[PDB]
């Protein structure tokens, strides 16, 4: 009766169809059976990494026994599954847990050869005492069948330490299925999720939810890393087919919130916020327009979806993991053609490099680049102060809308061998081990970032050999043994090699400072030109706009004359320091006079000071 | 944990009167170890500001013991005493 | 607690809450975990979802469900005997399963679920993978990979939700919404030109901490100081008197 | 060159956009990237830069939608699709 | 010979010739999936104390249950090809 008390049946559950179809995996089930019906050592144990299906195999064996598809001495066995948790509970006296275990073991002994004891997380037996060792005598007598299941490493963490036990089990290896077998398992499990929710699931969906969760989610294993996408897409579609679909459930809750803002911001007895209200109204209206249009289109579609297609899976893969793998919904494809003219709002010239940076992004949005390699990795090099670091920051802002969100490391500190452990972690058992790497732990999560190595040639030519397997293979392994993948990042290396030669010295110095197998891995090695006298007026107006935006927190916008701009773009030009002299000149000329005029009264806020050309200086 | 819960309950039962004061609070981190469980049972009550906990530690045992626990440093305001 | 109006208004973060919902309402393995740096708002999301349930904006699969806040600390309080903690946790699990999914257990700081042993926080592993107990957890970014990811058998039963920090434009709105809760506690008024400054200013000076949290402290401290000034004399009239009463 | 183009086709067979390359095209390719100092990687670089660039320029500009086969041919310098 | 690896030898030469595609092709037709090759890179093992990275750390230290990195792959299911990049 103790079996009725503590453990719970499994075949009784199988008889009522409470378990799922167990498509595939016949080889391992046969192996389990022929190990289970052996003379001595009839104790199989399932070993494999988590998620591959190990309780599924015992469920399948249960279905098999109930249907009657087993060899002779396995008819009507009534597989039983222990429960050590409920076994040791409320047994607060000195001889209770071992007594209950005695009763259970005796009841298993009395049944001649029917019961099949089944323990999941087998390793949890090695303790359980304060015991849990009154099983070696029984296993020595073959009385117990003890089909077990654990993972690959808890095995050698809790069992192999007791090799008196590890002898009594025979290991069965359970390797993860391939994409085909995954498609197969999904084609059989589809029916139950179609029933739990109320939607339809095409076969293109059951193909995508396996071929996609294999290229992107490189941390879990197939049979469930591919099911979870389907089981989320179903629930999302249910939500949609209920009250209003998404992308209307955002503009509604956004227009409402903007309204709540504006109907309480207007009653501010101030003038400063009077220009912060002259935009809230504008955007609130411009969004009311869009909500109206979309709600109207809803009527056209309702008069003139109902199944989880192939791209809802992709939407889930994008909501997870952040990587955009969608279908280019007709609004992004305009940005991807205006990419060059949108970068040109922040960088000027170097179009031979802008075209190359940008072309490697549409090339991956159209799904044409190689799938196991970085999304593109190339090195900038040219004279000083030309733009070769502004361009990387302008590209990392066009993609995420915040310049601060790029992983950036300055290679002017990695000057010795041992400072490689600064970005890879520390080998096992040492001081900083719980901290992991520094380049790794920021690309192990959200692997859509942009990686920037400034001044790569300042390093030690042994850091160059981590980027060997970073480039052209896309993965590296930190100290913990984990393998992060760089198959979605955009690596960028800046440098200043040569800086004095036209075009031969730069290449000669590159070939002399790097290895051939390192310059051979990159994409095009771009060269920046150097600014021309014509190309500085377009920087002068940029700098002046930026400065005006700075001193716009006190409503103090400038008013610059065209002779002033021409003088400013003619004074600071020298073609050896790039474009920083212009910045220092703007400061020294304008900001000094402005700061001496500002804190000496006479330029109190809400003013518009003009600047104009005097013979040499330029007075306000 | 029993004693800690008793003290926290009696601090909370008062009408916000008590102002606890832990001197050298860099010892609160690994209060009871065995597996992180103890010393951060007060972490729900710090945020709501139920107990007040003015404490004081030296300048380099604050980044050797606490700053290694960025979730708990968040609940503390630093007053630099030069 | 959310019914009696005891929680702060939650603003924005629509995508996070909708993903929490559409994960919390699947067949098996229906338990999300919020993840992200400390301070960016991860208990705020659960409280927003609770207020949302009380109002009734949630889908049919979640209308009329209660959220219980499990407290692992008060379970190991008195358990010196050899089975009492397991007995307690088993009663709790049986009672959760005894309902028909009308309960959503919410464990805060769930990295503390690994211990409790001395074979504990491990008897939950069966009921997790089947979807009986709906678990909503939230731990910071780097204690995850320190206590959980070490146990890939247990971190398989969790679906991660990343919570990135907001920007300045969004923090401004969050403050615009939260102002009227400090306006009451401190008997003062707060100006919108100050709500913009407490967010632009605290973004170039305090870099050791993350968003909104590092922008609400300024507002709260300013209000508390202003109330102090209101009661007593103003500053720079107080210290001049304190040191004079000492030089004497 | 044949192995590269076969793998490329197998890759962009997920949108059913099979390709059609001519013998003068394959000869132009196998002649272009040959320099005996870097090996074969320049061939993959040239394949990408010369075909995938244009193809992905068009693929998101409409006109090359799924279920299609576009032929390539040698032009004086480049090879127009 | 029955006490020696079933094969162990080196090839070397200029870059972009195939000295890696050859090993990959070898691992592809014995196991039918190229993922089934143990590939470790000797460019990260530039330090002396990184010998315990593929051997494990002694008992009583921090990284102990994690086991090795090369040994723990060949202890379970030894049939692969091991690549020394
Ligand atoms: N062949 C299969 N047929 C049907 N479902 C499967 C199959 N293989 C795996 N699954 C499903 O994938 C998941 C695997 O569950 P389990 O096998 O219990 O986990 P596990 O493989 O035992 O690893 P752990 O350590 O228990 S998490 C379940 O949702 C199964 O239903
Ligand atoms: N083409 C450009 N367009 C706009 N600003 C530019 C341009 N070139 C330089 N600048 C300015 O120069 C500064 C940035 O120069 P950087 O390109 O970052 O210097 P650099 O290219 O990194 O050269 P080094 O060798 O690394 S110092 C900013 O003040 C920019 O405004
Ligand atoms: N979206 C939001 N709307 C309103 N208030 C918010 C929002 N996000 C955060 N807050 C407030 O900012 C603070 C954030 O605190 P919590 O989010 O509870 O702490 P936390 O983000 O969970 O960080 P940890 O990991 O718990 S230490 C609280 O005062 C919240 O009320
Ligand atoms: N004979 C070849 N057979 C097959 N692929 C080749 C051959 N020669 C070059 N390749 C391809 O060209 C690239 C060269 O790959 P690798 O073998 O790694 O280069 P490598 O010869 O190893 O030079 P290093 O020193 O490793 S950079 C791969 O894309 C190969 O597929």
């Amino acid at each position: 009766q103790a079996l009725q008390k503590y453990s719970t049946d499994l075949t009784a559950r199988a008889r009522e169809g409470k378990l799922d179809p167990v498509i595939g995996r016949d080889n391992e089930i046969r192996r389990v059976v022929q190990v289970l019906s052996r003379r001595t050592k009839n104790n199989p144990v399932l070993i494999g990494e988590p998620g591959v299906g190990k309780t599924a195999i015992v469920e399948g064996l249960a279905q098999r026994i109930v249907a009657g598809d087993v060899p002779e001495s396995l008819r009507d066995k009534t597989i039983v599954a222990l429960d050590l948790g409920s076994m040791v509970a409320g047994s607060k006296y000195r001889g209770e847990f071992e007594e209950r275990l005695k009763a259970v073991l005796d009841d298993i002994k009395n049944s001649a050869g029917q019961i099949i004891t089944f323990i999941d997380e087998l390793h949890t037996i090695v303790g359980a005492g304060a015991a849990g060792n009154m099983i070696k005598p029984m296993l020595a007598r073959g009385e117990l069948r003890l089909v077990g299941a654990t993972t690959l490493d808890e095995y050698r963490k809790h069992i192999e330490k007791d090799a008196a036990l590890e002898r009594r089990f025979q290991q069965v290896y359970v390797g993860e299925p391939s994409v085909e077998d995954t498609i197969g398992i999904l084609r059989g499990l589809k029916d139950r999720y179609e029933v739990h929710h109320g939607v339809r699931i095409t076969d293109s969906a059951l193909v995508a939810a396996a071929t996609l969760s294999d290229r992107y989610i490189t941390a879990r294993f197939l049979p469930d890393k591919a099911i979870d996408l389907v089981d989320e897409a179903a629930s999302r579609l249910r939500m949609e087919i209920d009250s209003r679909p998404v992308e209307i459930d955002e503009v509604e809750r956004l227009v409402r919130r903007l309204e709540i803002e504006e109907m309480a911001l207007s009653k501010e007895e101030d003038e400063a916020s009077a220009e912060r209200l002259a935009k809230l109204r504008s955007e609130l209206a411009d969004q009311k327009e869009k909500l109206a249009e979309l709600t109207t289109r809803w009527q056209n579609e309702k008069n003139a979806k109902e199944e989880v297609g192939p791209d809802d899976i992709a939407d889930v893969v994008s909501a997870w993991t952040g990587i955009p793998a969608g279908r280019l919904l007709e609004g992004e494809t305009a940005k991807l053609l205006r990419m060059e003219d949108e970068l040109g709002k922040r960088v000027i010239g170097q179009k031979a490099a802008v075209t190359a940076v940008s072309d490697a992004v549409r090339r991956s949005r159209a799904g044409v680049s190689d799938p196991n390699r970085p999304t593109g990795a190339f090195m900038f090099l040219g004279p000083t102060g030309v733009g070769k670091t502004e361009l990387a920051k302008a590209l990392a802002d066009f993609l995420f809308d915040d310049e601060r969100a790029m992983v950036r490391i300055d290679m002017s500190e990695y000057g010795e061998k041992h400072t490689v452990a600064r970005l890879i972690g520390a080998p096992p058992g040492y001081v900083g081990y719980e901290a992991g790497g520094q380049l790794t732990e920021a690309v192990r999560r959200r692997p859509y970032t942009v990686v920037l190595f400034d001044e790569i040639e300042k390093a030690h030519p042994d850091v160059f050999d981590v980027l060997l397997q970073v480039l052209d293979e896309g993965r590296l392994t930190d100290g913990h043994g984990r393998t992060v993948d760089f198959r979605n990042t955009i690596l960028i290396l800046t440098s200043n090699l040569g800086s004095g030669g036209s075009a031969e010295q730069v290449l000669a110095a590159v070939r002399a400072t790097f290895k051939p197998e390192f310059i051979n891995r990159l994409d095009d090695v771009l060269i920046f030109e150097g600014l021309n006298p014509e190309e500085l007026v377009r920087i002068v107006d940029i700098q002046l706009a930026q400065l005006g935006k700075r001193l716009a927190q006190r409503r103090l916008q400038l008013q610059v004359s065209l002779p002033a701009k021409r003088w400013l773009a003619q004074r600071g030009f020298d073609p050896v320091y790039g474009a920083r002299p212009l910045r220092r000149l703007v400061q020294q000329a304008i900001g000094d006079q402005l700061a001496k005029m500002l804190l000496a009264g006479q330029v109190h806020d809400g003013d518009t000071v003009p600047v104009n050309v005097s013979p040499d200086a330029d007075s306000l | 944990e029993e004693r800690l819960k008793a003290v926290l309950d009696d601090i909370k039962n008062s009408a916000g009167q008590i102002i606890t004061f832990i001197d050298e609070l860099h010892t609160i981190v690994g209060a009871g170890a065995t597996a992180m469980d103890a010393g951060n049972m007060i972490k729900p009550m710090l945020a709501r500001g139920e107990l007040r906990l003015v404490g004081a530690t030296t300048l380099d045992e604050y980044r050797k013991h606490i700053e290694k626990d960025a979730a708990l440093e968040r609940r503390f305001q630093q007053v630099y005493v030069g | 607690r959310a019914r009696e109006g005891k929680l702060d208004p939650v603003i924005g973060r629509d995508n996070e809450i909708r993903r929490v919902v559409q994960v919390l309402s699947r067949r098996t393995k229906n338990n999300p975990v919020l993840i992200g740096e400390p301070g960016v708002g991860k208990t705020a999301i659960v409280e927003g979802l609770a207020q949302r349930i009380v109002a009734g904006d949630v889908p049919e699969s979640l209308r009329d469900k209660t959220i219980v806040a499990l407290d692992l600390g008060s379970m190991v309080a008195g358990s010196k005997y050899r089975g009492e903690f397991e007995e307690r946790l088993k009663a709790v699990l049986d009672d959760i399963k005894n309902s028909a999914g009308q309960i959503i257990t919410f464990i805060d700081e769930l990295h503390t679920i690994v211990g409790a042993g001395a074979d504990a926080g491990n008897m939950i592993k069966p009921m997790l993978a089947r979807g009986e107990l709906r678990l909503v957890g939230a731990t910071t970014l780097d204690e995850y990979r320190k206590h959980i990811e070490k146990d890939a058998a247990l971190e398989r039963r969790f679906q991660q939700v990343y919570v990135g920090e907001p920007s300045v434009e969004d923090t401004i709105g969050i403050l615009r919404g939260l102002k009227d809760r400090y306006e009451v506690h401190h008997g003062v008024r707060i100006t919108d030109s100050a709500l913009v400054a407490a967010a632009t200013l605290s973004d170039r000076y305090i870099t050791a901490r993350f968003l909104p949290d590092k922008a609400i402290d300024l507002v709260d401290e300013a209000a508390s100081r202003l109330r102090m000034e209101i009661d007593s004399r103003p500053v720079e009239i107080d210290e001049v008197e304190r040191l004079v009463r000492r030089l004497e």
